[PDB]
Parts: structure tokens; C-alpha cells; sequence
RNA sequence: AAGAAACAUAACGAGUACCACAAAAGGUAUUCAUUCAUAUUGACAAUAGGACGGUGGG
RNA sequence: UGUCGGCUCUUCCUAUCCAUUUCAAGCAGAAUUGAAAAAAGGUAUGAUUGUUCACCAUUUAAUAGGGAACGUGAGCUGGGUUUAGACCGUCGUGAGACAGGUUAGUUUUACCCUACCGUUUCGGUAGAUUUUCAAAGUAUUUAGAUAGUAGCACAACUCAGUA
RNA sequence: GACCUUAAAGGUCACCA
């Protein structure tokens, strides 16, 4: 049981970051950022390319590693193990909330839970980036 | 783009005449006549002299021109010229639609008029009934050797559709048509000439 | 297993209409359910005439054949029911006799005249009838 | 009872199109592009399955 | 209110902001632009021919 | 602004259950499954419950899903809910409380305007002048802008124990 | 769900329509 991802797409209020104010915050669900062959010299790999965000939304933390298990994947079939390097830039940093209710509820005198996590990227902001 | 020019031309034969009247092509050969509309607002269509091999002399050409029109419309420049160069050789050396009956246990019976303006298919799949298509003006049937027709006549698309025709009403419906392979298909398309 | 058509019989037997059974099946009565080819409208009860297959529960008789549902051909019924012929006609009783989907009557005889109608459509009930009315 | 030379030319008339995965409509053996409109004119075609036994 | 040029328009498409709604995606649909390759002494499309020997390994 | 359901009746939506026309299948046939055109026509009978809902037994080509002030009470009913009598259980010292259960409990007015259905009365259409013509009145015979629209479905024989 | 208590577990409330 998770919400639409239209409920918690546009940046909205201050950053809410897990912290001793904030607790009950689950485990995001991204854990890996870089990928590929992570000890490769710098001259081995040229190439670059970007992801490059045109949005100011939210980005949660689900969609971050189903893209990077995409990634991974597609790249470990086609170039091999050991000829490309991904690295994830955006970490789920902001908190969101949720205020569910239970007609012997309150109607509005309720603060939200916690969530989940997303990462409030900008526009024009490189999200995913990988050398070969 | 807009092309400034887009022509095209078809080469008369000798035993060819052909007169135009505001995009009305009658055609005249040694197997009779055809008669078509082109209704474009946009080709103007005309017969000429013209050089068309690369060291060859002047002949007798028609001339299907439109000026300044997009892609779109610039299509039909040849699309008019292929009509105009099937009816050529329509008059000269008619057209022929070898057709051929398939069957897998039911046998069928082709039932041809005796003027040929008509046909009759009996017995398809077991059918009772029996299918008759009609056939156009200028086209007519006849019965080649076993399971075997074909479509004599002077305008492709009168003989082209007439062909169709039989195999559209020859059609097996509400079973498996890779399993069930039946009806008359044209076998290929030649010139009587 | 019903044999050709069957001209129009007006129905007198209704719903929960109670009839006779003239086998030898040891089943007394007979109550209609629903009859079979049935079309249903609105606020509409099923009907039954001559020779028509209904679905009847056995509510009397031997303890095999009580309290079950089985399935019945009227071969005779009170109502009165024209002829194509300009016959007006009608029964005593109304009766039926247990036949299956084949069309096999179950009994081995029956008691009473059996109408024409219901005589033609099953081969089977002709056969073992005393008289055809 | 069929002889194969008819063959072809009955299979080619039935079994030898492109199949839109979309419109579902019958196209022609080299066609690149779902031809009806309803379908949007997609891209992904595949050939009619071949019978087999 | 007249003139000018274009991308539209074979569709209940377009048409006076707030305002009375439309998204992701797809298209060998069309227009322009950028990048690369072949562009001729002969590219692409097409018609005609060869497409091979050890090797049952152009 | 009379607050549930059912009964009666009309219309509308399609995100279609059947019938009609098509395409696809891991469619041999039969039975099926996915999709398109299409809303003109059909879509039932009962046991239990006030029930909506549900669950069973049938039948049918099918027994699809929904809207219209959760359609419809000067249209009905009053079963339920929801005053005033009474009983039980739990709670309360007590009066009394209970989305806890049970039983008995008045359903008013259209004769007004419009809508709809039928039904009368009065009024009436502008440009022709071949007296074999033109116009007005009365009467018959016709005419048809527009509006509605109607026929559906199933079964048996033969095809055929054939493909 | 809310309040209370214990070392997750219980206990009381959850009403007028």
C-alpha cells in the first residue's frame, strides 16, 4: 500500500531531513549510488554522459533504485562487468509525510508521519552520471 | 519541400492516339478505347515533343506538370502517369488476371455465362450457396484448363477489382484460415499481348 | 430429445402448479419449477402446455424419488387448448411423466390418455400411451 | 490434397503478413509502421504465427 | 482594416489572459536546423549474371 | 427542500452481457480468449433478510455495469430507521445511557400557473392578370417543411454424423 | 484511534444524528 506518485511530485515546504527531531523515518530503499567498476583510472574511461533533470520535483527513493537496477542490468549484459562506471548524484535526504486516517477520526487536527524519503532536484541538475 | 517543378511524361506509341480535354485523357489503340477523368485542380496535362532518351530523337509525349505545391500534393505527377501509361498499354496489349480455385476436398464448379460477363461458383467448402459476382464493363471471364480462370480486358482497374471481386466473395469465415486454405487467388497478373 | 416442432397450446399450468405423475415410478405429484426453452419477462411466471418439458420437484411419493428435482413432460392438462384444425379440446387432470434430457421416459407405462401434442414431440411417450387423444 | 505449387500462392493471400501488436489489423510483409489510424500508427509489429503440427 | 510571410487546417483542429481542464508515451506524419558517411566519372532504387575449391571446414 | 428500501414508469451514459459486422491466438473442429465499429433492440423467476449488498435453486441468446436532488411519499407502502408505552443484557448510588437486541406506534391539501396527454373556438401568409384569365367566400379531393418511427430473438428439418 | 497499567500484553472509552 503505497500513495501515487502524484501526491508527492512538486517541492513543497522547508527540507524535512531525518534527524533527532525527526524519527520513525524507514530505511530508503537506494543503498548503492556507484556502480560498474568503481576502481577504474581516470584515463581508462573518456566518455561522459548525463541525466539531466528539467523539473523541479521530487524524485523518492524508489524510482532512484529502479533506474539504477535498469542501469545496472542493461550495462552488465551489453559492456561487460569492468567497462563502465555509474554513479547515482541525488541521495533521499528530505523526509516526506503522511497523515492517515482512520467517523471516530479527527477531522484536521493532525500532523503527518513520516513516509518515506525523495530527493528535491532542481532544473537543469545532473541526476545520473556514468563514464566508458 | 515545395518542389518549383515536378513533371513527369509517357511515351505514345504508333498505333496510339490520344486526345485531352480539361484532364480527360481518351486514349485509342488497335484494341479499342479508355476513357478517364484526372480530377486534380493542380496538373496540367498536355501532349508534346520531347527528348526523353539520352541520344534518342524527338517523339510524341504526354506531359503531366505541376508547379510550385508541396509533397503532399507533387505525389500525383506519376501517380497520373502510371494511370495514363497503363492505359496505353491497356489498348495495345491487354491485360490478363490469371486466376486459380484451391480446394481441399470440396471440389468447386466455375459456371461462366455464355457471353462471359458473369460468373458462377458452386460447391465452396460445401456451401449451398452459390455465389455469382457480377463483372465490370470490359472485363470478361473464361475458363483456362481445371481450377483455372482468367479476366480478359483493357482497363487494369476494371480488371484488377473484378479479380478482387471473386476472391472477396470466396471468403471462409468463423474458422482457422491457415488451416482452411481455400478460394480462387490470383496467381499472376500478364499481358495478353 | 425432442422430435420437430410443436404448434401454438395456450398454457394453463403456471409456477408451483401442482400435477399428477401417470408413471409407475412410485412419485405421486409433481410441482413445475421452471419450464425448459422458457423465455423470461418481467413479473412473468413460467408456463407449461401439452408437451412441454418442465423442471417439477417431487413433493409425494416414495422416499428415492421425494424431495429431489427431477424432470417431467405435461402429456394432458385442464386448460382448454384449440386445435389448428378447429378442435377444442381439454382434459380431466393434469398430468405428467418423468423423462430425462435424452428424452427416455424413466416409467414403463403410463395410465390415462396422452394428448397428440406431447405424443409427437417425444417418440418414446407415444409408445408406452394407452390411447393418443 | 493440396499440390504445393498452390500452396504458395494461398499461404502468401493468408499467412505471410505483419500482424500490429497494437491495431491488430493485417499489413504487408515489409511494412515498418501499424497503417491504421486507431492504433496511433505504432512501430511494433510482429509476423502473423506460422501454423504448425 | 487593408496589405505581407510562414508553421496549421481532409479534424466538433485552431480561435479574447484570470477561465472554467488534460498527462506520460508513441508515429517511415509534415517543416526547419545541426552532425557524420557515400556524394562520379558513376552512390542509392531497380533489371541481368557470378556469388566459389579443399570444405561433410563473394 | 418530507430522511432508507421496495413497487410503478420514462429517459440518458458506455467503461458491452446477448444478438450484427470484423481483426488476433500457444484459433485443426467444438467450446473459448484478447480487441475494434456499434447503445437502434433485449437483459428473467424464486427460498432467507426491512435491507442496498450477499448466498443459494432454476431458466435463458444474455440473465452487464451506472446516472437523473444517493430519479421517483399532494405516486403507493411504512418493513427499517427516528418521539411518546413495555421487556432483557451491560453501565450508573440515582434520575437515566447504550451504531446493544425485541415488541406496539395518525403518512394531510391540487380546484392555482406551467409541463405532459387529449379536446374546442376565433384569426390567418403577396404578388398572376391569355375572360379558356385573375382574386375572394363556401365545400371536397389532395399535398407533405417538420416531428416520431418497429420489429426483434430463439428453436426444429435439411445441410450432416458431412467439413 | 484515544487514556491507563504491566514486563509486546491487557483494561475502559469509540456517543447525538
Amino acid at each position: 500500500g503505497r500513495r501515487p506518485g502524484r501526491c508527492y511530485r512538486l517541492v513543497r515546504g522547508h527540507p524535512y531531513p531525518k534527524s533527532k527531531y525527526c524519527r520513525g523515518v524507514p530505511d530508503p530503499r537506494i543503498k548503492l549510488f556507484d556502480i560498474g567498476n568503481r576502481s577504474a583510472p581516470c584515463d581508462d574511461f573518456p566518455c561522459c554522459v548525463h541525466i539531466v533533470g528539467l523539473e523541479r520535483e521530487n524524485i523518492s527513493s524508489e524510482a532512484m533504485e529502479a533506474a539504477r537496477i535498469s542501469i545496472n542490468k542493461n550495462m552488465l549484459k551489453y559492456a561487460g562487468k569492468d567497462g563502465f562506471h555509474v554513479r547515482i548524484r541525488i541521495h533521499p535526504f528530505h523526509v516526506l509525510r503522511i497523515n492517515k486516517m482512520l467517523l471516530q477520526t479527527g477531522m484536521r487536527g493532525a500532523w503527518g508521519k513520516s513516509y518515506g524519503s525523495c530527493a528535491r532536484v532542481k532544473v537543469g541538475q545532473v541526476l545520473i552520471s556514468g563514464r566508458c | 519541400p515545395r518542389l518549383l517543378k515536378k513533371t513527369e511524361h509517357v511515351v505514345i506509341p504508333e498505333g496510339v492516339n490520344i486526345e485531352i480535354n480539361r484532364k480527360n485523357i481518351k486514349v485509342t489503340g488497335p484494341r479499342g478505347s479508355l476513357t478517364r477523368e484526372f480530377q486534380h485542380p493542380k496538373v496540367d496535362i498536355y501532349a508534346s515533343k520531347l527528348v526523353v532518351k539520352k541520344e534518342g530523337p524527338k517523339e510524341n509525349v504526354v506531359v503531366i506538370d505541376m508547379w510550385y505545391g508541396n509533397r503532399r500534393d507533387s505525389a500525383v505527377v506519376r501517380t497520373i502517369a502510371s494511370h495514363i501509361k497503363n492505359m496505353i498499354t491497356g489498348v495495345t496489349k491487354g491485360y490478363q488476371y490469371k486466376m486459380r480455385v484451391v480446394y481441399a476436398h470440396f471440389p468447386v464448379t466455375l459456371v461462366i455465362a455464355d457471353d462471359g460477363k458473369s460468373i458462377q461458383v458452386q460447391n465452396f467448402l460445401g456451401e449451398k450457396r452459390t455465389r455469382h459476382i457480377e463483372m465490370y464493363d470490359g472485363v470478361v471471364v473464361k475458363k483456362l484448363g481445371k481450377d483455372e480462370i482468367c479476366l480478359e480486358g483493357n482497363d487494369v482497374e476494371k480488371v484488377s477489382q473484378s479479380a478482387a471481386n471473386i476472391h472477396a466473395a470466396n471468403l471462409v469465415r468463423n474458422k482457422d484460415i491457415r488451416q482452411f486454405l481455400d478460394g480462387v487467388y490470383v496467381s499472376e497478373k500478364c499481358l495478353i499481348e | 430429445g425432442r422430435q420437430g416442432n410443436k404448434f401454438r397450446v395456450t398454457c394453463g399450468l403456471n409456477n408451483a402448479s401442482t400435477v399428477n405423475c401417470a408413471d409407475n415410478t412410485g412419485a405421486k405429484t409433481l410441482t413445475i419449477i421452471s419450464v425448459k426453452g422458457f423465455h423470461g419477462r418481467l413479473n412473468r411466471l413460467p408456463r407449461a402446455g401439452c408437451g412441454d418439458m418442465v423442471v417439477a420437484t417431487c413433493k409425494k411419493g416414495k422416499p428415492e424419488y421425494r424431495k429431489k428435482m427431477h424432470t417431467a413432460v405435461i402429456i394432458r392438462q385442464r386448460r382448454t387448448w384449440r386445435r389448428k384444425d378447429g378442435v377444442t379440446l381439454y382434459f380431466e387432470d393434469n398430468a405428467a411423466v418423468i423423462v430425462n434430457m435424452k428424452g427416455e421416459m424413466k416409467g414403463s407405462a403410463i395410465t390415462g390418455p396422452v394428448s397428440k401434442e406431447s405424443a409427437d414431440l417425444w417418440p418414446k411417450i407415444s409408445s408406452n400411451a394407452p390411447t393418443i387423444v | 490434397g493440396i499440390e504445393p505449387a498452390l500452396e504458395a500462392i494461398a499461404r502468401k493471400y493468408n499467412c505471410d503478413k505483419m500482424i500490429c501488436r497494437r491495431c491488430y489489423a493485417r499489413l504487408p510483409l515489409r511494412a515498418t509502421t501499424c497503417r491504421k489510424k486507431k492504433c496511433g500508427h505504432s512501430g511494433d509489429l510482429r509476423p502473423k504465427k506460422k501454423i504448425q503440427s
